[PDB]
Formats: C-alpha cells, structure tokens, sequence
C-alpha cells in the first residue's frame, strides 16, 4: 500500500538505493537480484558532514582537467501540407462546396510559410557569425 | 459520454481525439516533476551543520532547522507555508516536502560552512569572517575595512533578519 | 506522400555547416579570443 | 552507445508520430456511408452527395486547424532552444565566462564545438582540484604593534612556522614586509596572533 | 440527431481547455528555468550581473 494506490508483485525492503524507475511519494521501484521487482522509499544520497572550527583550513595540492559534453536541438523538419488536395482531393463537386468557407486554407497556408521561414532563420544565427573562412596551418 | 453505449457506440466515429488529447495531458504532467528536480537537486552529498554556533556573532537560528517539531522546516518556512492556502484525478508529486526541506538545509550549511567551493569539487573549510574578507574584495572594499568594523556589521545584520519576520506576520 | 504532403530542403548544406564549425575551430586554436573582438 | 543522443531524437519521433496521426485520420468516416469520396459520387445524385460531404469537410477542416495549432505551439521551444544555443556559442566560445555552472560544471577553460543532425555538441573543458591538506591560519599579524594583512593569498601553519600562499594551490613563501600591508593597531582586531616580519 | 450536437459541444470545450493549459505550462517553464538560473549562479557564488 502506498498514497498513490495498491502496488501488487512487488516485495517491500527497508534498504535504499537511487531511483531507476519513480512510482510517486518517494516510492520507487526496480529490478534487482533470485532475482525480482523490489520497492523501496528512493534515497537522495549519501550523508557528509565538516569539521568547522575556527583558525582550520584545507588548501588544495593537487588538480585534475576534465571534459564534458553538451547537446542542443537547433532546428526542425519544416513540413508542408496542400489544404485543398487533402480536402477536396482534386474533385470540382468538392471544391464547389469548399469555397464557400473563404479563406481558411489561405492562411493555413501562410502560417506553415512562417514557419518555413523561421527554421532557416534558426540554423542562421547560430553559425555564420564569424566574417572570414579561416583555415588551420 | 458518462456510461452510456447509446453514445460509445456513435463517439468511436470521430477516430482518435481522446488518445492524442490523453497524449498531451501525459505530456504536460510529467514535466512538472523535471522542474522540479531542476530547480533542486543541484547538490551531490548531503551536508550537514556542527551542533556549535560559532559564526563570529552572525545569528542563524531562523533559517537553520528546529529538530524539535517532526517537520524539519524552519520557522520562516513555517510562516510562508501558514500565509497560503467525472473522472476529474488529481496525481500526487513526486518529491515530499521533507526531501525539499532537506535538500535546503543541505544547500544552506554548504554556503556557511564552505562558502562557494562546494559548487567545484570537495568542499573546504573556512572560517566565516574570512569568507566575508574574501565577498568583501569582491566590490574593492578592502578587508580591512571590515576587520576594524565587523561587529557593528554583525549587529546590522541580525537586525535587518528580524524585520523580515514581521514583514512575513503583518 | 501522395495525399499532397511535401518537404522541403534546407537552405544551408551539411558541407557549409562543417566550413562554418572548421572556420570556428581553427580560429579558437590559431587566435584565441581575439578573432571575436577584431 | 548511442543513448548518448536521446534528446534530439525525440524530436524525430514527435513530428514523425504527428504526421502518422494527420494521415491515418483520413480513415474515419463522421457519419458519411463510406469515407471513400468515389463510392459516393459514383452511387448517390448530387442533391445528397452535397448533403453527406460536408460532413467530410468539417472534420479534415477541424484534424488539420489541430496539427496546425500543435505544430504553432511546438516551434517556440525549437526557438527557445536555439536563442540559448547561440548565446552559449556566443559567451562561452569565443571567450572565457565567470558564469559559475554555466559552462559544464567547475572552473572553466575553453569549449570546442561540433556539429549534429538537426543541433549542436559543445566539449567543454574544466579544471577541478583533487587533492587537499589541513592547516591552521590566523586573520592578521602583529608586529611593533601594527597589524599586517596579506596583499593576496592567506597565512597558514602546520604548527611550527607561519607562511604566506596563494588561494587554490599550495605555495609557501617567507613572509616578507612586500607581501603585507598594515592598519590599525594590534589592539583592534581579534584572533591576531605575534610574529616577525622581514 | 440530437446527441451529435452534444458531443461536438463537449469535445470542443475539452479541446478548449487543453488548449489552455498547453500554453499555461509553457509559460510557467520559463520561470522555472529562470529560478534554476538565478540558483545555480547567484548562491554558489557571487555574481557582478
Ligand atoms: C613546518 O614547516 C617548516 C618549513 O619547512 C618546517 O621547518 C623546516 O624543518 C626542516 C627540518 O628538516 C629544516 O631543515 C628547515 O630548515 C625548516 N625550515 C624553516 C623555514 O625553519 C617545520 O619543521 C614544519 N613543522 C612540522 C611539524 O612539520
Ligand atoms: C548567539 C545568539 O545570537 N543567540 C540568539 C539568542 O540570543 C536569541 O535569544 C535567539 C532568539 O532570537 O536567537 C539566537
Ligand atoms: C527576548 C528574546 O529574544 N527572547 C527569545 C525568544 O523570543 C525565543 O523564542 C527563545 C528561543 O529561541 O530565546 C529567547
Ligand atoms: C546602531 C548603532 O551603532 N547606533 C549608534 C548609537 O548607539 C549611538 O547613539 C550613536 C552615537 O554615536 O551612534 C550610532
Ligand atoms: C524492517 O526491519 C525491521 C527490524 O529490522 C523489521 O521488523 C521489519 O519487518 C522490516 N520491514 C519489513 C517491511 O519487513
Ligand atoms: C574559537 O576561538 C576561541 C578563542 O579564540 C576558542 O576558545 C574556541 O574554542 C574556538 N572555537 C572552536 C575551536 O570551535
Ligand atoms: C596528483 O599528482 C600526481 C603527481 O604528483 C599526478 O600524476 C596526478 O595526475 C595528480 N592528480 C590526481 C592523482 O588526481
Ligand atoms: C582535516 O582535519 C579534520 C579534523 O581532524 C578531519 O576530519 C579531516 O578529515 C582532515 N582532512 C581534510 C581534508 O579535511
Ligand atoms: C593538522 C591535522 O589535521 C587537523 C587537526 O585534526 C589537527 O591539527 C591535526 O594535526
């Protein structure tokens, strides 16, 4: 039994370890060796505490370079669509009734075109910011 | 359509509005739980305070916990959490008020005890009124400018904390 | 794809992409900052 | 492994599943005999043709005024995400930035990029200190009476002698008038402790 | 007949009020992200902005 509802094929421990799948009110559950599906209250980490005192210091002797890599999104696959082929699907006896709705598919039209538009603007502006093609020696 | 198959039978016609209007319901209500986890969480080890105060005068004890109450929340989040308040489902969040209330704290006794450097590997030990001679050479103040002064500072301060309260309670 | 959906090309080549990240990364390592600057 | 790249692979998926939706909804019928235009033109007059079409024309009308609308939401995260994109590329390439975690995570030195379908990748490079030594310090020294204070660095002491450091690596040097200034009077300061100055 | 009437009237509320939440969200974001800048850049350290 947890706040979130009743849990059935999971075998409750009083131990705890991060969290590889999230249940809700800090329930947490996982696969783990005889092997089964445990449940557990998620942990946050281990618990450290500092010697402060007065006229006490510890100055670093040694370091360590590091790398690390970071990943971003910067553009979209700039779809377009025909209103009135996907409509009227090339039939007069269609569009005969199809005009009399005015003008939607137009602007339909011209806010994909933005779209189409603003992508390009996107790849744009984050390269192409330097004036000459260097190259290495 | 509320229990009726005199009206199932005729909805299914309109193809598959429910399932993608559930898709983005699901979408929206998982991505409240990693802002959540963003804004939190930017802190690897749980620290945890001396049972002395020696701060060199500066009074802490408003925002530092009480363990008397069960709660471990302070007495100025104590004040913040009083001054506010189908098939319709309601879900509950994921991290409990005692984890928030812990990873504050944490948060709080990294900046006190090891100033800024808990943020960049291991944290370091330094005493306070030297932290205050180093965020003093910050704004070309020289630290001693603070050395032949900095009780009368420590007295401002624990004042200015106090009105606080009020400006809460009113 | 034949119910009138389409797409289209992008304006810029994955070829100008890699001028543009050579440029840039020849100029980090040969100038330093300065490149930005002037 | 390649799970390395989740985030610019859901994209793909969205749009992907978006535009499977869009087309498959041409199945449905909204009430019409068949949802094949031909099976009612060739079967039915034009004075009921033109009753059951509208049907028809309603909710494509309606299926594509929804993906629009997703799609207009949709883009200004893209926007977002590329605004940020340019001013990490902007502030942290062709320069160096004091914005502590901003770049990767500690202090930091330089950042390369490269490029990705439909993004970007930045390699940042970052300094951490492993190593560390316990000491005792004392804010200021008293000599003749006058307090002295560091130029830069702090004083410490394994318990014997007194030196001078810099802050972020270990470095001893002989305290030496030059690595000092004085204020005041011994009498001001707490914690200040009697030394000899060269 | 009659019940078509009442389920094009329900659906298009729903739609409606998703539609509201979607954009009530995307802007709450933005704040979220701003006090995770503020965060990470103003407690760890101090800063000259
Ligand atoms: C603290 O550091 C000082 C500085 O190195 C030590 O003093 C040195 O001790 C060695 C002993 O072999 C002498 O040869 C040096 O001439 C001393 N230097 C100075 C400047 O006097 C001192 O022994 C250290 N104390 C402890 C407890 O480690
Ligand atoms: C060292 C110090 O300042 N301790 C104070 C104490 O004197 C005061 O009574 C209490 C309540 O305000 O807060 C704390
Ligand atoms: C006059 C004064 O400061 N009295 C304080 C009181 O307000 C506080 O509740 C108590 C415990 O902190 O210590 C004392
Ligand atoms: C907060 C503070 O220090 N206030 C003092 C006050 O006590 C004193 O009456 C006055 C005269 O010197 O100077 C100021
Ligand atoms: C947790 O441990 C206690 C004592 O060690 C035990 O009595 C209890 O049964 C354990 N929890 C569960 C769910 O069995
Ligand atoms: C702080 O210094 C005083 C004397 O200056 C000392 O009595 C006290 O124990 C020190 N505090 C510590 C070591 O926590
Ligand atoms: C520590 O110093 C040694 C040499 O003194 C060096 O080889 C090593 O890379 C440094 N860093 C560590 C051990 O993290
Ligand atoms: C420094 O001294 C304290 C107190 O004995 C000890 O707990 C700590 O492990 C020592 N080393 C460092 C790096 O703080
Ligand atoms: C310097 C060493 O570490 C710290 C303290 O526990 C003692 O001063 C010990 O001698």
């Amino acid at each position: 039994q947890t706040r979130a509802g009743c849990l059935i094929g999971a075998e409750h421990v009083n131990n705890s370890y991060e969290c590889d799948i999230p249940i809700g009110a800090g329930i947490c559950a996982s696969y783990q060796t005889s092997q089964s599906i445990i449940a557990y209250t998620m942990s946050l980490g281990a618990e450290n505490s500092v010697a402060y005192s007065n006229n006490s210091i510890a100055i670093p002797t040694n370091f360590t370079i590091s790398v690390t890599t970071e990943i971003l999104p910067v553009s979209m696959t700039k779809t377009s669509v025909d209103c009135t082929m996907y409509i009227c699907g090339d039939s007069t006896e269609c569009s005969n009734l199809l005009l009399q709705y005015g003008s939607f598919c137009t602007q339909l039209n011209r806010a994909l075109t933005g779209i189409a538009v603003e992508q390009d603007k996107n790849t744009q502006e984050v390269f192409a910011q330097v004036k000459q093609i260097y190259k290495t020696p | 359509c509320g229990d009726s198959t005199e009206c199932s039978n005729l909805l299914l016609q309109y193809g598959s509005f429910c399932t993608q209007l559930n898709r983005a319901l699901t979408g929206i209500a998982v991505e409240q739980d990693k802002n959540t986890q963003e804004v939190f969480a930017q802190v690897k080890q749980i620290y945890k305070t001396p049972p002395i105060k020696d701060f060199g005068g500066f009074n802490f004890s408003q925002i530092l916990p009480d363990p008397s109450k069960p709660s471990k929340r302070s007495f100025i989040e104590d004040l913040l959490f009083n001054k506010v308040t189908n098939g319709l489902t309601v879900l509950p969040p994921l991290l409990t008020d005692e984890m928030i209330a812990q990873y504050t704290s944490a948060l709080l006794a990294g900046t006190i005890t090891s100033g800024w450097t808990f943020g960049a590997g291991a944290a370091l030990q330094i005493p306070f009124a030297m932290q205050m001679a180093y965020r003093f050479n910050g704004i070309g103040v020289t630290q001693n400018v603070l050395y032949e002064n900095q009780k009368l500072i420590a007295n401002q301060f624990n004042s200015a904390i106090g009105k606080i309260q009020d400006s809460l309670s009113s | 794809k034949f119910n009138g959906l389409t797409v289209l090309p992008p304006l810029l080549t994955d070829e100008m992409i890699a001028q543009y990240t050579s440029a840039l990364l020849a100029g980090t390592i040969t100038s330093g900052w300065t490149f930005g600057a002037g | 492994t390649a799970s390395a790249l989740g985030k610019l692979q859901d994209v793909v998926n969205q749009n992907a599943q978006a535009l499977n939706t869009l087309v498959k909804q041409l199945s449905s019928n909204f009430g019409a005999i068949s949802s094949v235009l031909n099976d009612i033109l060739s079967r039915l007059d034009p004075p009921e043709a033109e009753v059951q079409i509208d049907r028809l024309i309603t909710g494509r009308l309606q299926s594509l005024q929804t993906y629009v609308t997703q799609q207009l939401i949709r883009a200004a995260e893209i926007r977002a995400s590329a605004n940020l994109a340019a001013t990490k590329m902007s502030e942290c390439v062709l320069g160096q930035s004091k914005r502590v975690d901003f770049c990767g995570k500690g202090y930091h030195l330089m950042s390369f990029p490269q490029s990705a379908p439909h993004g970007v990748v930045f390699l940042h490079v970052t300094y951490v200190p492993a190593q560390e030594k316990n000491f005792t310090t004392a804010p200021a020294i008293c000599h003749d009476g006058k307090a002295h204070f560091p130029r830069e660095g702090v004083f410490v002491s394994n318990g014997t002698h007194w030196f001078v450091t810099q802050r972020n690596f270990y470095e001893p040097q002989i305290i030496t008038t030059d690595n000092t200034f004085v204020s005041g009077n011994c009498d001001v300061v707490i914690g200040i402790v009697n030394n000899t100055v060269y």
